[PDB]
This record gives C-alpha cells, sequence and structure tokens, in this order.
C-alpha cells in the first residue's frame, strides 16, 4: 500500500515508571495524515485515547483521559510518541497506532500494536497425561507457572498436525500462568512409538521435551 | 484541466484585508500535485479528505489566497478565536474545507522593511463569516466629533506589517490557499 | 517531450503581407498560451506577442498594433499569425513557444515562461527576383607560396535566394574546407566563396572542381580550377 | 469578572469595595483591554484609584493602542490622580503608537500643574511626533501662551 | 460524545446464508451538506490489527468482494454479510467519526452453525513430583462438542467445592467448530491426601443426563 | 520601460573554468520575473533557468542563478565545450525586454594569419564589373584592420567583409575583403594594394599589384 505505519515492539514494565512508545510512518502523502491512539482490554472493544497532528503538534484528547497519558509529535523524523507517567495494574493492553488523512475521516491504515502487561517472572514446568482403559485415547501435557507469554508447544517436532488442541493461556489466581495441550490418537500405537512435548520459552530461552507413556 | 498554477504559483498576492477571491469550476481537477508537492509545510484538511475525493465531484471549489504572518497560520480553524481570526478572516463553523500554507521568505521581503501588507487591528462589531470588509475610514475612540482629522481620540484602524530577511523563525510571511469544496441540490453540477 | 512545429521559410516582395503558422502536440492545449518572438539575423530577440488559449483575449507589444492579427484554433490545437505591412527590413527569424508568464485563464504574471520553442522560421523579402548564381574561379596566382601553402577558391555573386549547394569534386576534400556566410552589398544581391589551402606540391599534380545547385533556381554549374 | 469595570465607570465604590473583597479581578479586561483604573480616572473617582492602586493594580498597563492612564487622567483635567498614578511609580515619559506624551496632551487640554507635576520626578522633552515635534510648539499652538514659557524656563 | 449499540452480540448462522448486526447511535450523524453517513465498519480476526470493510456507512473500501452491503438512516444502520465463507469469522465493529471524540460499539461474535456433536470427558490426576513440589492439580477435560453451553461440576468424595475449578475455552475450530474445554482444580498436598474418590461431572445437550467420571486416589 | 544590458558583449573564457554572467537593469525589479535562456548556433532557443533560482526540466546540475534589486547573477561553475552558446538575460515585471546577448569563446594562443590576394581575370572582363578579393585565415581574435590603396588611396563604399564562426577543430576564422568597382575604373588606375594590421600580425602586411601582374 501507498501508506506504511511501524510501532514499537512488545515490552512491559513494572508499575510505578513511565512509559515511552512510538509509532512512525512513511510513504507518499504522509503530511496529510494524524495518528490516532486505540486501546483493547483483552476480551474486549476498542477505545479511543488520543489523536495529534505530526506538523505543527495539535492535539485532542478523550474526555476520560487527560492528564494520565501525554501525546507529544515530532515532524523531525516525522513520528508520534505516546507517554505514561505512572503505570497501574489495569494498564495491561493492546494498544493500535493508526492513521487517518485529515479530521472526521475513516480510520483506514493501522499498525500491529504492541502489548503491555505487569508481572513477576517465572520459569515453567511440564508434566504429562495418557488415560488407559477401546477407540481412541486422548494423549496430552499441561504447563504451569510461566510468564510472560508465550510458549511454543510442538508434537513431534510438528510431525504430527491433526487432532492437536492447546489451551489458550489463561492466569490463576495468583496470577501466574497455566496452559495445556491435548491430543487424541487411535489406540492401535500405543506402545509402538513414543510421544513427546516440546516447549520452547524466549524469555527464559529453555527448551523442555516431556515423554509420554500410557501407566503400566 | 483547472488552471491550478495560476492560483498557487502567482506572483502578486494582496494582504489579509484584501484577500483575493478565486472562483473556479469547469475543468477536471488533478490533485496529485498537491499530494505530494514536497514543500507545503502545513497541508491539513477538515471534513473531507484530499486522498479520496477523486470519486466525487461537485460545483463549489471556492477558494482564496492571501500572505500572512507565520504564527497566526494556525488561528485559521473553525471555531478558533484571535486577532485576526475574528478580525480580517474568518471561516465559519461546520467547515468542509482544506488549509495550505507555505514559506517564502526568501523573494517576499527586502532589508529594512516591506511595508506593502498592512492588516486590519479593530472594529466596533466582529464579521460575519466569508464576508469582507474593506474601509480605510479613522476610528473615533471617544466623544470627541471628528470628520477628517488625526487627534488623540481619531486613529488610523489599517496599521502596516514589518517583514525582515532576519526576523524570527515565525516573524517571517508565509503564504496561504485555502479550498472549499461544497455542493447545491440545483442541476447543472459541474464535475472536477 | 511536447513537440512545436513550424512551417517552412518564405519569401516575399515589399507592400505584402506574410501567413505562418505554429502546431503543438503532447500536452493539453487550452491550459498554456502561445507566444511569439523574433530575432534579426546577428542581433538579440525581440518580443513579438502573446496570446491566451480559452478566452481569445490577448496582450499584443506596444510598438505593433496595426500590423500583426493573431488566431488559435483549439481543434487542431494551432497558432497562426498574419503580418501586414511588411517592408524589406523585416527579413528575419521567428519562433513560437509556449508560455509559462501570463496565465491562459486569468491572465496574471506567474514564475516561469517560455519552456519548449520551435525549430525558427526564416522569412525575406526584396524587390529583386529569382537568378541564377554567377560563378568565378580563383586559382592561386604565379606567385604561389613555393615555401608554403595556396589557396584554392569559388567565388559566387548574384545568386538569388539563398542557399546554394557548393561542394569540391563532389566530397571528395572534405578536411580544410571553409564557407562563408552570404553578405548584402549595394546592389541588394548576394555573394558567398568558398576556400581550401593546399600544398605547393598539389598545385600541378591535380585539378580540382567545384559544383554548386541552386535549387530554388534548379540551376547546376561545375567549373574545374586551372593553375596559372 | 467584568462586573468590576461598571462598577467602577459607575462610581459606586460599596460595589466595588464588596466585590474586590470576595475577589473580584485585579486586571479584568474587555475585548478592548481597557483597565479599571483608566475608568476610574476618566470618571474622576479618586477613591476606586487609591483603593484599587492599594491592592496592586496595573499601573502601566496598556490598551491595544498602548493608552495609559496617566495619558487618560491629564486628558481630562483630574488633578489628584495624575499625581498618585506618578508617585506609585507609573511610566512618564510613555508614548502609544501615535507617539503621544502626556505633556502632549497637558498642553492640548490647556491643564497647568500636571506639567510640572510631571516634570518635577524627570518627565522628558524629548517628544518626537510626526514632524519629531515636541511640547513647546504644541503649548504654544493651544492657543494659550503662558504655557509655553513654563516649559520653556522648567528646563 | 455519541454513543453506539450493537445487536447481536453473538450469532450463529450456517454456511452460505445472510448474516446481519445492527448498530443504532444515540444522537443524528448526519452531516449538513454532504448526505452521506459518516459512520465505519471493521472487521478484525484475532491476532490481527483491524482491516476497514465499509467507510462513510454505504461505500465499499478497495480489497474486499461485494458480498458486504451496509444500509439504514438516520441513527439506525444495518451490516449484512451474503454469502460466508469458511474464512468470514472475526470480530465487526460500528464506530462514527462525526466529532471530536467517536465511541465505538461493544463489538460482535460471528460464529458458523452445523450439526450437534458428541463431546468426549475425561479425568486426570497429577504426578508425583507435582505433589512432593506442594501443590497438587487435578484436570477434568471435555473435547470436541457443539453447542458450546457445558456445565462442569467437581465432587471430593461426594462433596462439593467452592472456588476450585478454573474454566478454559478455546476458539473456533476450522475442521467442524468442535471446542475443547478443561476445569482445572489445584489444592494443598495434604488436602488431596485428605480424600479418596473424585468425581466429575458435565452436562452438555449431546447428552441425555449429565455424565460423571470418578475414581479413587491410588487405583 | 526598463533598459537592460548585460556586459561585456564577449566572454570568451578558456574551457574548464567558471562563468559568471551580470544582468542588470535601471530600476528595481522583482526576483520572481526574470529568467535565462540559451542559444546554440543554428539552433531554436531553449530555457534554462526561471524564478532567478529555479531549474527546469533536464537541466544539469552546473547551472545556478542568484541576484536581487536590480542585480542578478547567473553561475555555469563546470563549463563543458558543448555550453559555447549565445546567453540572454530577461524580465517579464512589466511588459517583457530581453538582454543583448553574450558569446563565449575558447581561448587559445596567439595566431599568424596567411594572406592571399587576387584580381580578377577576363572573366570579369565579360561583364561590365571588376572585383578584387583579400583573403586572410588562422587568425584570432575577431578584431582585425584590411584596408585598399588604389594607387596609394583608399576609396569607401565599395568593399564588404565577410567572417566565418569559430572552427570546430582548431578555433579560428577566415575572413574575405572583397573590394567591387566598375569595370572603367579598373583599367585606368594602375597599382592596386591590399594591406592588413592587426594584433596577431607583429607588422602591417602590404601586396601591391598591376593591371598587368
Ligand atoms: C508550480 O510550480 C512548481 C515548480 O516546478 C510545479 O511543480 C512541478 O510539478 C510537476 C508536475 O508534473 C513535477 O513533475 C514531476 O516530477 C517528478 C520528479 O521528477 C516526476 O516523477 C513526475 O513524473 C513529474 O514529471 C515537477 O517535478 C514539479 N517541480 C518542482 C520543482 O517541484 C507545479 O506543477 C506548478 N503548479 C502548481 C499548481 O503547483
Amino acid at each position: 500500500t501507498q501508506m506504511q505505519l511501524v510501532q514499537s515492539g512488545t515490552e512491559v514494565k513494572k508499575p510505578g515508571e513511565s512509559l515511552k512508545i512510538s509509532c512512525k510512518g512513511s510513504g507518499y502523502g504522509f503530511i496529510t495524515y494524524w495518528i490516532g491512539w486505540v486501546r483493547q482490554m483483552p476480551g474486549k472493544g476498542l477505545e479511543w485515547m488520543g489523536i495529534i497532528y505530526p506538523g505543527d503538534s495539535e492535539t485532542r484528547y478523550s474526555p476520560s483521559f487527560q492528564g494520565q497519558v501525554t501525546i507529544s509529535a515530532d515532524k523531525s523524523i516525522n513520528t508520534a510518541y505516546l507517554q505514561w507517567s505512572s503505570l497501574k495494574a489495569s494498564d495491561t493492553a493492546i494498544y493500535y497506532c493508526a492513521g487517518g488523512s485529515g479530521i472526521s475521516t475513516p480510520m483506514d491504515v493501522w499498525g500491529q500494536g504492541t502489548t503491555v502487561t505487569v508481572a513477576s517472572t517465572k520459569g515453567p514446568s511440564v508434566f504429562p497425561l495418557a488415560p488407559s482403559s477401546g477407540g481412541t485415547a486422548a494423549l496430552g501435557c499441561l504447563v504451569k507457572d510461566y510468564f510472560p507469554e508465550p510458549v511454543t508447544v510442538s508434537w513431534n517436532s510438528g510431525a504430527l498436525t491433526s487432532g492437536v488442541h492447546t489451551f489458550p493461556a489463561v492466569l490463576q489466581s495468583s496470577g501466574l500462568y497455566s496452559l495445556s495441550s491435548v491430543v487424541t490418537v487411535p489406540s492401535s500405537s500405543l506402545g509402538t512409538q513414543t510421544y513427546i512435548c516440546n516447549v520452547n520459552h524466549k524469555p527464559s530461552n529453555t527448551k523442555v521435551d516431556k515423554k509420554v507413556e500410557p501407566k503400566s | 484541466l483547472c488552471p491550478f498554477g495560476e492560483v498557487f504559483n502567482a506572483t502578486r498576492f494582496a494582504s489579509v484585508y484584501a484577500w483575493n477571491r478565486k472562483r473556479i469550476s469547469n475543468c477536471v481537477a488533478d490533485y496529485s500535485v498537491l499530494y505530494n508537492s514536497a514543500s507545503f509545510s502545513t497541508f491539513k484538511c477538515y471534513g473531507v479528505s484530499p486522498t479520496k475525493l477523486n470519486d466525487l465531484c461537485f460545483t463549489n471549489v471556492y477558494a482564496d489566497s492571501f500572505v500572512i504572518r507565520g504564527d497566526e497560520v494556525r488561528q485559521i480553524a473553525p471555531g478558533q478565536t484571535g486577532k485576526i481570526a475574528d478580525y480580517n478572516y474568518k471561516l465559519p463553523d461546520d467547515f468542509t474545507g482544506c488549509v495550505i500554507a507555505w514559506n517564502s521568505n526568501n523573494l517576499d521581503s527586502k532589508v529594512g522593511g516591506n511595508y506593502n501588507y498592512l492588516y486590519r487591528l479593530f472594529r466596533k462589531s466582529n464579521l460575519k463569516p466569508f464576508e469582507r470588509d474593506i474601509s480605510t475610514e479613522i476610528y473615533q475612540a471617544g466623544s470627541t466629533p471628528c470628520n477628517g482629522v488625526e487627534g488623540f481620540n481619531c486613529y488610523f484602524p489599517l496599521q502596516s506589517y514589518g517583514f525582515q530577511p532576519t526576523n524570527g523563525v515565525g516573524y517571517q510571511p508565509y503564504r496561504v490557499v485555502v479550498l472549499s469544496f461544497e455542493l447545491l441540490h440545483a442541476p447543472a453540477t459541474v464535475c472536477g | 517531450q511536447v513537440q512545436l512545429v513550424q512551417s517552412g521559410a518564405e519569401v516575399k516582395k515589399p507592400g505584402a503581407s506574410v501567413k505562418v503558422s505554429c502546431k503543438a502536440s503532447g500536452y493539453p492545449f487550452t491550459s498554456y498560451g502561445i507566444s511569439w518572438v523574433r530575432q534579426a539575423p546577428g542581433q538579440g530577440l525581440e518580443w513579438m506577442g502573446w496570446i491566451s488559449t480559452y478566452n481569445g483575449n490577448t496582450n499584443y507589444a506596444q510598438k505593433f498594433q496595426g500590423r500583426v492579427t493573431m488566431t488559435t484554433d483549439t481543434s487542431t490545437t494551432t497558432g497562426y499569425m498574419e503580418l501586414r505591412r511588411l517592408r524589406s527590413d523585416d527579413t528575419a527569424v521567428y519562433y513560437c513557444a509556449r508560455d509559462y508568464t501570463r496565465g491562459a485563464w486569468f491572465g496574471e504574471s506567474l514564475i516561469g515562461g517560455f519552456d519548449n520553442w520551435g525549430q525558427g522560421t526564416l522569412v525575406t523579402v526584396s524587390s529583386a527576383s529569382t537568378k541564377g548564381p554567377s560563378v568565378f574561379p580563383l586559382a592561386p596566382s604565379s606567385k604561389s607560396t613555393s615555401g608554403g601553402t595556396a589557396a584554392l577558391g569559388c567565388l559566387v555573386k548574384d545568386y538569388f535566394p539563398e542557399p546554394v549547394t557548393v561542394s569540391w569534386n563532389s566530397g571528395a576534400l572534405t578536411s580544410g574546407v571553409h564557407t562563408f556566410p552570404a553578405v548584402l552589398q549595394s546592389s541588394g544581391l548576394y555573394s558567398l566563396s568558398s576556400v581550401v589551402t593546399v600544398p605547393s606540391s598539389s598545385l600541378g599534380t591535380q585539378t580540382y572542381i567545384c559544383n554548386v545547385n541552386h535549387k530554388p533556381s534548379n540551376t547546376k554549374v561545375d567549373k574545374k580550377v586551372e593553375p596559372k | 469578572g467584568k462586573k468590576l469595570l461598571e462598577a467602577a465607570r459607575a462610581g459606586q465604590d460599596d460595589e466595588v469595595r464588596i466585590l474586590m473583597a470576595n475577589g473580584a479581578d485585579v486586571n479584568a479586561c474587555d475585548p478592548s483591554g481597557i483597565t479599571p483604573l483608566h475608568l476610574a480616572a476618566d470618571k474622576g473617582h479618586l477613591e476606586i484609584v487609591e483603593v484599587l492602586l492599594k491592592y496592586g493594580a496595573d499601573v502601566n498597563a496598556m490598551d491595544v493602542w498602548g493608552r495609559t492612564p496617566l495619558h487618560l487622567a491629564a486628558f481630562t483635567g483630574h488633578l489628584e490622580i495624575v499625581e498618585v498614578l506618578l508617585k506609585y511609580g507609573a511610566d512618564v515619559n510613555a508614548c502609544d503608537l501615535n507617539g503621544y506624551t502626556p505633556l502632549h496632551l497637558a498642553a492640548g487640554r490647556g491643564h497647568l500643574e500636571i506639567v510640572e507635576v510631571l516634570l518635577k520626578n524627570g518627565a522628558g522633552v524629548n517628544a518626537q511626533d510626526k514632524f519629531g515635534k515636541t511640547a513647546f510648539d504644541i503649548s504654544i499652538d493651544n492657543g494659550n501662551e503662558d504655557l509655553a514659557e513654563i516649559l520653556q524656563s522648567s528646563s | 460524545d455519541i454513543q453506539l449499540t450493537q445487536s447481536p452480540d453473538s450469532l450463529a448462522v450456517s454456511l452460505g446464508e445472510r448474516a446481519t448486526i445492527n448498530c443504532k447511535s444515540s444522537q443524528s450523524v448526519l452531516y449538513s451538506s454532504i448526505n452521506k453517513n459518516y459512520l465505519a465498519w471493521y472487521q478484525q480476526k484475532p491476532g490481527q490489527p483491524p482491516k476497514l470493510l465499509i467507510y462513510w456507512a454505504s461505500t465499499r473500501e478497495s480489497g474486499v468482494p461485494d458480498r458486504f452491503s451496509g444500509s439504514g438512516s438516520g441513527t439506525d444502520f444495518t451490516l449484512t454479510i451474503s454469502s460466508l465463507q469458511a474464512e468470514d469469522v472475526a470480530v465487526y465493529y460500528c464506530q462514527q467519526y462525526y466529532s471530536t471524540p467517536y465511541t465505538f460499539g461493544q463489538g460482535t461474535k460471528v460464529e458458523i452453525k452445523r450439526t450437534v456433536a458428541a463431546p468426549s470427558v475425561f479425568i486426570f490426576p497429577p504426578s508425583d513430583e507435582q505433589l512432593k513440589s506442594g501443590t497438587a492439580s487435578v484436570v477434568c477435560l471435555l473435547n470436541n462438542f457443539y453447542p458450546r453451553e457445558a456445565k462442569v461440576q467437581w465432587k471430593v468424595d461426594n462433596a462439593l467445592q467452592s472456588g476450585n475449578s478454573q474454566e478454559s475455552v478455546t476458539e473456533q475450530d476450522s475442521k467442524d467448530s468442535t471446542y475443547s474445554l478443561s476445569s482445572t482444580l489445584t489444592l494443598s498436598k495434604a488436602d488431596y491426601e485428605k480424600h479418596k474418590v473424585y468425581a466429575c461431572e458435565v452436562t452438555h445437550q449431546g447428552l441425555s443426563s449429565p455424565v460423571t467420571k470418578s475414581f479413587n486416589r491410588g487405583e
């Protein structure tokens, strides 16, 4: 397309400090583009916080966000920035910078967005599950106590890509994260080959492989 | 097909109190020159985007231009108040137009002050949107009957600007042209 | 990349009138004005006129109100100029060009000017009539330089009009050739000569020939060179 | 806080007292940028002037034309407001865009005491009009020559 | 500020038919001179930034086919999708831009509809090192069901528990729109050792009666 | 209106240098209503600089313009052996007036002309006229002086001078000076002398001939 919008990468902080995020545009005719910012809670809709112009730094704010978020622009590298003075526990969400030519215009072009959270670090652990009496039996492994997201799960290094279901990670009571992955397999090949759950964690940069057999 | 060069690439621009009307229609108008001229510093547009108006087409491409001190180029916006914004040229509300401005310090200034561009300073009332008032008669401040003489309460309304090559970064005079795209329900709607 | 084309050179008699044309292509002919500019041979240019292309209202020069008429046609995208009351002193070159100084819609000064020109057109007028050339040899004299060179030339006089196609041994000689610009004289006729210098060894060892063809009078002449 | 301007114009001291005790502005302005001291000097309500300057009103304020309260107060011919403004420390050589010095209005309206009271603290006689003229020629122009010799001798 | 609303929040329609969504405003959004509505219709698949579908409430953005349409006037409008594809599952949003600021709707969820499916339920206790860590996590797993609605309950030696089961649901399945759900129960090592028989009970339209799977600890 | 003279009329410079043409008027003028045009020999004019600072389509970057008030300057920066032409500064602030043109020429060393003088044969006897010629070759620069003397007497209104343009291979010229007269006046005067004085000549060179020789 004729306009390219890019943003910063994913990055999270402890509460209390500030926050620096940026949005850049590139292409032909960018000088007629306003930059607006949109927020999404996990599992909810969109909200508007602010809009700005790159050249003369004209700002407009949402009725419910003045003072907590700072909007800035810089015409030299021709980008826009968002500042957070203080961080709360309720500021863990996915944010989009988006472009619209003029005021009262459709918000057509978008970036990819970046997410922010608050928690305390820990590496995961993985446990197996295999049933016993048939027809088809369901194998799986679960993983507990990891943060941030995500963990790449794998089935025989991707050799089996049917009947796979990885459960979308959901936070538990104490705020940590748990996940589980399962497949169904015919009861014929139960004791012929091994089943292995592979899990890779970038934040902990850890590779774990778990061996699954039925219980004697 | 519309002579956008004459309105944009002209030589003599009149002062703000003598702003120049430029009515324009009966063409096919190309906006790609306005898209990426790489020289306008304050391309700002309200209501209607210029990237997408190519499809639609009406009459009433009423557009005008002048030259103005740099700082107050922000003051030309609907619902915005100011000295020249209120007092020489004021947009209506519910805007649909498109403002363009750019720097011309390199040519429209001469050392020692180019005293050619003037602007009104006061007026009893406040003007209606999109109306022009030109008048050089004196202002009578108080209870003294003043006919044609200048005195302690008789003051010249029009005042001259000061333009210097080494003026402040906003003190150079910018050129401003604003377009205004509207429509009317009457037939014979020439497109563009 | 736009194309401008003009007609050919013309010859007239005093008291007549001359019409010329300019054809434009490769751009919207209804968006720019036409400019006509002349130049006398060996002298600087001088502005004939400018003409719009939509309203028909134009702007002539101050000094040429009662002699020139300007017309444009949008159908063929052409511009014609008719010059009346021509005198023998008006022999010159003309040029048509696209204007960027007076806007073709409302007529105000802008930035820029005559961007693309034509190929130029040549106009002549005189009381004389077409006449064949008068050829004349100039072989080196009896005192031709021994320790040096000699000069060979063929001279043409009373030829009407310009040009003359002159060659020496049908293009055999290509280096050291000088053809001279046409120069008027009190009789009002034409004069010209062509010269090459040769070493003293070529004096009596080879004979040379000047061929001259004058297409307007379609006259072909050939003359040998005899040392004396 | 536009009430104080019309209150000072009307010369109702109780209303200005209660309003400014309630938190009225000390520099409330109209679109023309006029000051309450200007109105008080125009109407010659000395009590309002002294009350307002007690809290520190804009003694060197200027309007759109740059008019200063000393200029208007000299124009009307009020004897004590000008000198209290002077003793507070307002500018005496102040000139608007038209370049009118207080001595110029003083000579124009034929009021003499203001001339000397300005001269007491160092009023300047180097005023330059369109022709660069000073107060001497205007003083002789006003039809009262008895002013002119005083500025001639007060130098 | 102008307020919006959408209906339905979620929808169930088979493949290859018409689907509808209705968006109502709080005040008039018509602009005086230009007689075109200042509304916008957006599509957003999971893990994707939004892609504009309809602008000016009646005009189609480049790059999408005709099978989407929008109509309405005043303060009520409706977007209709005809002859849907399996790819057409996403979240659709209505938002106006009449003046600063703009307010979106709550959201719309589309979902393909088909026959009821027989689900599968399994129960698992954890392994020894999990117990030696200090925690015990017992899992009920329920799979490949349709419709989504299926109650899940626990039972500790034929006795109830409160605030112990965490429920997780997956998204739409590409094969036959059958989903998977998990219920996880965490407890202390001793408390796990404090009881013998754990039972899991499930309720679903695919079952004539709730189905319970129970097992005794260590056997 | 406005007078305009560039000056000097000849700006002969050696190749590989900088050229700074100066254009001047009498009254003041806008900085946005003047242009610079180029004219190759035997070729149509072209646009070079407009607006006194900008450039047109496909213009080499060696060309620039500056100036203000009543004085303007065109800078060529790099002089190539293609850029030799007649240049014109033109105004359009009030009406429009063109300049006087300027000629840029290739410098070289001094030149020694060679001279050949020839009287007519009986091919002019067949007519009622007579015409003698003097020819000079390889001189430098355009200025020169030639003269005639019929029995040590110069006559006016009977001679014509012709010069060619700059030579493409050596950059020099050849001049012809022809004297015409009635045939009757040819044979009643005996001595005819053709003389030449020029800076390229150390001394004035004279050749005298007779009717019979
Ligand atoms: C007013 O004057 C300016 C100054 O020249 C004009 O701008 C010129 O507009 C033309 C439009 O075609 C530009 O040509 C384009 O150039 C680019 C880059 O070389 C090329 O990729 C395109 O295909 C096209 O040929 C030209 O560059 C541009 N010149 C400058 C200095 O910006 C303008 O058109 C005039 N009129 C108006 C209404 O502004």
